[PDB]
Parts: C-alpha cells; sequence; structure tokens
C-alpha cells in the first residue's frame, strides 16, 4: 500500500526525463543544424579523414 | 504462525461432542479444517523495505523520507480475542465429561459389575 505512492514519482521522472530528452532533442536538432556546411571543414574533415583513408586505408 | 499451539486429535474431537451440540460439531470439525488449512499456506509478513535504494533510487528522494519514519514508527498489531470463552466453555464441558459424567459412570458400570459378582452366583 506505501510502494504505489513512491514508485508514482520514480515513473513518472522517468518518463519525464524522456519527455524532455525527446523534446529537447527534437527541438534542439531542429533549430541548430545548418550553419555546418558553412564550415567547409565538415567536409575538410571528410577530406581529412578521407586522405587518411586515402593514404590510410591502402 | 501455524495453528494454534493447542492440538487434539481430529477424530477423538470429530466423532464424540455432548448431545446438545451433536450435530454441530461435524460443521465445526470441517470449518476448523478450511481455517487450518487456509492459514498454514501463508508466509507471515512480507520482507521490509531497502530503504537506502528507495531514497536513493525514486528521484523524489524528499517524498521518500516521510514514507521512512511514517512506515518505520508504523507497527502492525495481531488481531486480538473474541471467542476464548471455548476455553470456559472447554472447562465446563470437562467438568461434565470428566468429572460428572466420569463418577456416575463409575457407579453405573459398577451397578452391572457388582450385579456381574451377584451373577457368579
Amino acid at each position: 500500500e506505501v510502494k504505489n505512492r513512491l514508485d508514482y514519482h520514480i515513473s513518472v521522472q522517468n518518463m519525464m526525463r524522456q519527455k524532455e530528452q525527446e523534446h529537447m532533442i527534437n527541438w534542439v536538432e531542429k533549430r541548430v543544424v545548418q550553419s555546418i556546411s558553412a564550415q567547409q571543414e565538415k567536409e575538410t574533415i571528410a577530406k581529412c579523414i578521407a586522405d587518411l583513408k586515402l593514404l590510410s586505408k591502402k | 504462525r501455524k495453528l494454534a499451539l493447542k492440538t487434539i486429535d481430529w477424530v477423538a474431537f470429530g466423532e464424540i461432542i455432548p448431545r446438545n451440540q451433536k450435530a454441530v460439531a461435524n460443521s465445526l470439525k470441517s470449518w476448523n479444517e478450511t481455517l487450518t488449512s487456509r492459514l498454514a499456506t501463508l508466509p507471515e509478513k512480507p520482507p521490509a523495505i531497502d530503504w537506502a535504494y528507495y531514497k536513493a533510487n525514486v528521484a523524489k528522494a524528499g517524498l521518500v523520507d516521510d514514507f521512512e519514519k511514517k512506515f518505520n514508527a508504523l507497527k502492525v498489531p495481531i488481531p486480538e480475542d473474541k471467542y476464548t470463552a471455548q476455553v470456559d466453555a472447554e472447562e465446563k464441558e470437562d467438568v461434565k465429561s470428566c468429572a460428572e459424567f466420569l463418577t456416575q459412570s463409575k457407579t453405573r458400570i459398577q451397578e452391572y459389575e457388582k450385579e456381574l459378582e451377584k451373577m457368579r452366583n
């Protein structure tokens, strides 16, 4: 009879944190992304790892 | 907790009773049969609560602390008597089954057995 009383809270804090996670996450990702390409250096880090493919997978 | 300490045998109670209660014994036997079987099943009590776990792991950790000093204080009673008048009825029914009928039976079995010493004539 006690237990039910604590467990709501836990279980809500669990569900709440996921619902903050997904909503944070979704809003977060949906705001900031774009500026990435204006780093051409996100294709230079492709080129960088790609030159360390291109030397360093042979 | 098992059967109450006093155990009388299930055929010695369960064949024989005063004439006033004769049909009620065979029912009360089955009523005590269902109760003694129904009580023999139970682990008397649950575990305790691991408290330092419940306080850490329910992240509402201050709702938790109410229910500690409450549950640790809040203790359960065993149910009471209301029918140990059956033990006073048992002492009166032993005065009847023993003394009253025993000494009366010892003069009546002797009334025949003294006539059996007369039947030796």
